[PDB]
RNA sequence: GUCCUAAGGGGGGCUCAUGGAGAACAGAAAUCUCCAGUAGAACAAAAGGGUAAAAGUCCCCUUGAUUUUGAUUUUCAGUGU
RNA sequence: ACGUACGACCAUACCCAGUGGAAAGCACGGCAUCCCGUCCGCUCUGCCCUAGUUAAGCCACUGAGGGCCCGGUUAGUAGUUGGGUCGGUGACGACCAGCGAAUCCCGGGUGUUGUACGU
């Protein structure tokens, strides 16, 4: 996880980098081989996490393509 | 020089007009009676400036017009003068070469009459130019056409009595 | 042929501006012969030309890439004039200096947005501009209407350019501020 | 009144002498050789492409200060050295001429004692890079399939770096975004044109005749164009330097000069003048 | 000596399914074949970035593309387990397919120039059984 | 502002960190001679990019008032004249004037060589292409003064004339033309501005052998009436600004190879 | 009191105010045609030289209403991603 | 020398009219299947370079009326700064210098030029 960029209840949580569902969170994508047009390497994107960790002990998240 | 093949004169365009002077139905009536007339569709005109005594408005459609050339303006000048009976005046040609004139009724061109559109009159304009009138409306290397290639009031008189066996009073 | 000359002072250099300086005296001949005299002249500007080519070659780096080969330059050395002063901090404004004794932060890029969730609606909206929030109803087909509201209502008036109206009441007092303000700062 | 009275005629300013003439797009002009995106002090090469009635005039062109210099120089009447004799303002003739300056350009460079100082700094990881030039279409509108855009083409196929797209070649499909290269190549042979010989062939014979009269004179057929081109580009690549030798009078320059010199009116002297005008003053008086 | 390829010549379609295979062939770049997932293979003319040919006749997708030594054959293997032979000048399959594996054919090899008798090439081609 | 537009050419003539290319204005006076106009087309066409040029007859002395260039350097945000002149006193004067914040910081007059002036045109070689700066070499013993005189004024402006645009990186086919001034001490020395074109040639070294040719223009001029500028004025002018990009260095405080701020404990 | 897929940006095409000669109603003043028209119109500013294949005017595309990153500048931070 | 294409100075090149143009090139031109765009294939775009024609464009020469551009003259003169240097109470006059006009008048002119390919 690279930063928590909104999350939808309240911006003092987007403060406090609450990952709660819904939120939307910078991940390090290296891993995913991703290059952008001019041969740059993209290596941070946004994801929006699916589930609830509060219940389940980990994070979900899906990538915003 | 004057027997040059490409001096010779001939139409450039003929343009029709219909100027209503209010918008709504009754243009709508002369924009269909031209697009019968013409066989394509025509332009509606916006009023340039707002007159209270004309009753008309600046940005409204009071006028609507056609431009035809090739053979169709031809059989269309030759219909439009078989209604003035072949006879004009030197009152309608200019001093740059073209003429025209004005019919009160569209029904004695040949148009059989619908009580839907009704009855409009039309102004109809001759334009005259010799060969090489690209010159002054080609968009590279546009010049001015030469003195000796323009034409004039009488050789369009000339001209007209000569191909339409018309009188110029 | 020689790439290199030999003076008596060495050149310096400018390789910001590509500028050679030669205080060697150009010792011109005192003749009247334009041809000797270009000549001399045209000596003098190929022993620049090739020292300034020597430092260009021999102490830049050089990158070669698909625009094609590069000298990297360093930043111009000679003092020169500007052409205008430097840029100056502008004058306190009112709200600047009460915010800045009342300890006032300024809003974030994210809070200061033109946009808003309307839950009535469940749509995004915007809160000022066009369509905005802050004229809403001007266009809703049904507006309910106060008795003494219409009654103390001037005639001509209707209740669909109320908010126009307040509108553009604090519009004139903003801008009437930024009068004032633009009016101190030229004091200043 | 008279609008052109002596107040307008010294208040008149005009324009430059090639916007009298209509010829040239300063404003086009100027942000064409005095713009660029880098200031690493290069020269800068333009492709002008123009067109008359009967010939394509292609030129690499640089920008100086008291004119314009010419690198290299290809016309589509030079096609008849490689064997295209007809069809010399079509699209497939603009591509054949873009290919041949191409051709020329690289001849030229050698691409295909003074030296350079990228030769004199040269690194050990440096490789060839290509020759760049912009497109300069003049007053020519840029729509689709237009001979500038085949002009282009052929020469970024001769192997010249050109910026461009290809949402203005023929056969591109607007709506979905893509390039028709079956219509590509059919306008790159000239498939167009031998389309039109059967239609006309089949419709119109008087017509077919009025308006290929001089292929069936060479016996051009229109299943023949597509060998024709392929033969012509084969051979541009081969031999960009071919010399061709028109049919028009050959004479040398000093031939030409008291040739036209024996038809120049000369400017009369201030002493025949004088004589014009004293014989005016007499002529008046009489 | 070969200098670095740079920039994009020719960015041609044509294909409607991913390009499985690709090869130039062996008398000059001017000829490219590919071999795709939509049962076909196409040849390229790369000097004006067209098409040339487009060889059908296989049912399932073109695994390999194939260039005889002296470039007069080329040579395809596909997932419908058949080998074809055209003609590059012609875009016309010579003779009918090379039928006899029982699963996919996923690679080919000619026999070197030099080493071919009896008046005839042999190519081998690997499969799946 | 109201416009778009006019709100973009007021944040162009702001005020700026990193100062836009000057602008230089080609103007003459009542009377100018052919050869001064001459010598003002030349200096344009080495300068085409980064010049406006008037096409009228100016009523201006420079050296007895200069309220209308200020007016012409408001409205043409221009910050560095050519303004030409004739007289019987000065025949072909050339007077330098550069501003500062729309006013005048200091000026110079050249008085041109007539009978060894030579245009561009008169020199039949390649010419350097529009845009393109040369490089610069001051040659002589005259712009070494201690104390600021007319000729270091003089190696300043023409600096600030042939300096185009600055850049970080040049490419090395941008190295083919060559602005020589030459001056020396003393009766009044003769300031000549000469232009070459660049040739390389094999040495069997590294290095390449430099051979000039002409390009023109052929320039000779006599320094002239100097208007030095005011002392708080020029401190103002001479002020540097420092960009955003130039960190303001901390004690103890680094940035490693990989962009770690490292702190040193001692 | 009304109306607007907002302004802006890019690209392309065109030339304006006016005068003369002409065209049923149409007559100083409606619309259309030609010629002449250095801008005398429009848009900005307050030129002592703003803009004419445009900075004017109509089409096409975007309209996403204030993007991301920064070890750098300035200020601030008891809620220091 | 002439023509064409890109130009540089941007009226000595502009506004109006007449006369002529070998060669080739420009140009007017012919036709609307395809690419493309219009109310109108007028413009733009595509195809033909065959056929007609120098009528216009373009070029050259000439002609008026304006305009424009050089050089001299005005003239080192008006005027403006300096008690500068001499008087004048001072103002101001002359003298000494420094800057420095324009009108009028006279004479000349109505385009030079780079690259490339051709005639």
């Amino acid at each position: 996880i690279l930063s928590v960029k909104k999350n939808p209840s309240n911006p003092l949580y987007t403060q406090l980098g609450v990952l709660t569902k819904g939120t939307i969170i910078e991940v390090n994508v290296s891993d995913l081989g991703i290059v952008t047009a001019s041969g740059k390497i993209a290596w941070g994107r946004y994801a929006q996490i699916t589930n609830n960790p509060e219940n389940d002990g980990c994070v979900n998240a899906v990538l915003l393509v | 020089k004057a027997q040059n093949p490409m001096r010779e004169l001939r139409i450039q365009k003929l343009v029709l007009n219909i100027s209503v002077g209010e918008s709504g139905d009754r243009l709508t009536r002369a924009a269909k009676v031209l697009e019968q007339l013409s066989g394509q569709t025509p332009v509606y005109s916006k009023a340039r400036y707002t007159v209270r005594q004309f009753g008309i408005r600046r940005n409204e459609k009071i006028a609507v017009h056609v431009t035809v050339r090739g053979p169709k303006a031809e059989e269309i000048l030759e219909r439009g003068l078989k209604v003035k009976e072949y006879e004009l005046r030197r009152r309608n040609f200019s001093e740059t070469g073209n003429f025209g004139f004005g019919i009160s009724e569209h029904i004695d061109l040949g148009i059989k009459y619908d009580p839907s559109i009704g009855i409009y009159g039309m102004d109809f304009y001759c334009c005259m130019t010799r060969p090489g009138e690209r010159v002054a409306k080609r968009r590279r290397c546009k010049s001015r056409i030469g003195a000796s290639h323009r034409i004039t009031r009488e050789e369009t008189i000339r001209w007209f009595k000569q191909r339409f066996d018309g009188i110029v009073r | 042929l020689p790439v290199t000359v030999e003076k008596p002072t060495p050149y310096t250099f400018d390789l910001g501006l590509l500028l050679a300086n030669d205080p060697n005296p150009v010792n011109v001949p005192k003749t009247t012969d334009t041809q000797v005299l270009e000549q001399h002249l045209a000596s003098v500007a190929r022993d620049g030309a090739q020292v300034l080519i020597n430092q260009l070659l021999t102490t830049t780096t050089i990158t070669a890439t698909k625009d094609g080969v590069l000298l990297t330059l360093p930043p111009p050395t000679t003092p020169l004039p500007r052409e205008k002063p430097v840029p100056q901090p502008k004058p306190e404004t009112k709200w600047q200096a009460f915010a800045r004794r009342r300890g006032i932060k300024p809003k974030t890029r994210e809070q200061r947005r033109n946009l808003q969730y309307n839950p009535t609606t469940g749509q995004w909206e915007r809160k000022w501009g066009y369509k905005g929030a802050n004229k809403r109803g001007e266009t809703d087909p049904i507006i309910e209407v106060s008795a003494a509201k219409e009654a103390m209502r001037p005639e001509g008036t209707s209740v669909r350019g109320d908010k126009r109206r307040e509108i553009r009441a604090r519009v004139k007092k903003n801008q009437k501020q930024m009068l004032r303000n633009q009016r101190i700062a030229a004091e200043k | 009144k008279l609008v052109k009275n002596s107040a307008y005629y010294s208040r008149f300013q005009t324009k430059f002498k090639r916007r009298r003439q209509g010829k040239t797009d300063y404003y086009a002009r100027k942000r064409l050789i005095t713009q660029a995106k880098n200031k690493y002090n290069a020269p800068k090469y333009r492709l002008v492409v123009r067109f008359t009635n009967r010939d394509i005039i292609t030129q690499m062109v640089t920008s100086e200060i008291n004119g314009d210099k010419i690198f290299a120089a290809a016309y589509s009447h030079e096609l008849r050295a490689y064997g295209i004799n007809h069809g010399l303002t079509n699209w497939a003739a603009a591509y054949a001429t873009g290919l041949l300056l191409a051709r020329r350009v690289l001849a030229k460079l050698g691409l295909d004692g003074e030296y350079t100082l990228t030769e004199a700094a040269e690194t050990e990881d440096g490789e060839r890079r290509p020759f760049k030039a912009i497109l300069d279409v003049g007053l020519a509108r840029t729509s689709t399939g237009a001979r500038v855009f085949g002009v282009m083409k052929g020469a970024s196929d001769g192997g010249i770096f050109i910026p461009h797209s290809e949402n203005r070649f023929p056969g591109y499909d607007i709506e979905t975004e893509e390039l028709d290269t079956e219509v590509l190549k059919k306008y790159i042979y000239g498939g167009h044109v031998a389309e039109y010989m059967e239609t006309l062939a089949d419709d119109d014979e008087e017509r077919y005749k009025s308006q290929f009269v001089k292929y069936i004179e060479d016996d051009v057929e229109a299943d023949s164009l597509e060998e024709l081109y392929a033969e012509a580009h084969k051979q541009i690549r081969a031999d960009p330097f071919r010399k061709y030798v028109s049919d028009a009078p050959k004479k040398s320059k000093e031939e030409w000069k008291a040739e036209s010199l024996k038809y120049k009116k000369a400017k009369l002297s201030r002493e025949e003048r004088k004589a014009r005008v004293e014989a005016k003053i007499k002529q008046l008086l009489a | 000596k070969v200098h670095a390829v740079s920039r994009l010549a020719h960015r041609i379609p044509g294909h409607g399914q991913p390009i499985l295979s690709c090869q130039f062939s062996p008398v000059s770049s001017s000829r490219l074949a590919t071999g795709s997932g939509d049962n076909t293979a196409r040849i390229w003319d790369t000097d004006s970035g067209t098409p040339k040919f487009t060889l059908k006749g296989h049912t399932g997708w073109v695994l390999g593309v194939s260039w005889s030594p002296d470039g007069k054959y080329l040579a395809t293997c596909s997932m419908d387990t058949t080998v074809r032979v055209w003609d590059p000048e012609s875009g016309k399959q010579v003779n009918q397919e090379f039928r006899g594996h029982a699963k996919w054919v996923l690679a080919l090899a000619w026999q070197p120039y030099h080493l071919w008798r009896d008046g005839t090439a042999r190519l081998a081609s690997a499969s799946k059984d | 502002p109201r416009n778009a537009r006019s709100k973009r050419a007021l944040e162009k003539r702001a005020p700026k960190i990193v100062e836009n290319p000057k602008t230089c204005l080609f103007l003459r006076g009542t009377t100018c001679s052919q050869i001064t106009q001459d010598a003002m087309n030349d200096l344009y066409a080495m300068r085409q990019v980064h010049a406006k040029r008037f096409h009228k007859k100016n009523a201006i002395h420079p050296f007895e008032d200069a309220t209308s260039l200020c007016f012409f350097s408001e409205k043409n945000d221009c910050s560095l004249m050519v303004f030409g002149s004739s007289n019987k006193k000065r025949p072909h004067t050339l007077t330098f004037v550069r501003m500062f914040d729309y006013k005048v910081l200091d000026m110079l007059e050249f008085y041109l060589d007539p009978d060894t002036y030579r245009s561009i045109s008169q020199f039949k070689t390649s010419k350097i292409p529009i845009g393109m700066r040369p490089m610069m070499v001051f040659a002589g013993t005259a712009f070494e003064s201690p104390v600021p005189n007319a000729f270091t004024m003089a190696k300043s402006m023409l600096i600030d004339f042939f300096r185009g645009e600055p850049s970080d990186k040049i490419d090395v086919e941008g190295l083919r033309f060559v602005v020589v001034v030459t001056a020396d001490e003393p009766q009044k020395p003769i300031l000549r501005l000469r232009v070459y074109g660049i040739r390389t040639k094999r040495s069997g070294t590294r290095l390449p052998r430099v051979e000039v040719e002409e390009h023109g223009p052929r320039m000779d001029f006599r320094l002239g009436r100097m208007r030095e500028p005011d002392p708080a004025m020029l401190k103002e002018a001479m002020k540097k600004a420092k960009t955003p990009q130039e960190e303001r260095t901390k004690k103890n405080i680094s940035m490693d190879l990989l962009g770690d701020k490292i702190g040193r404990i001692h």
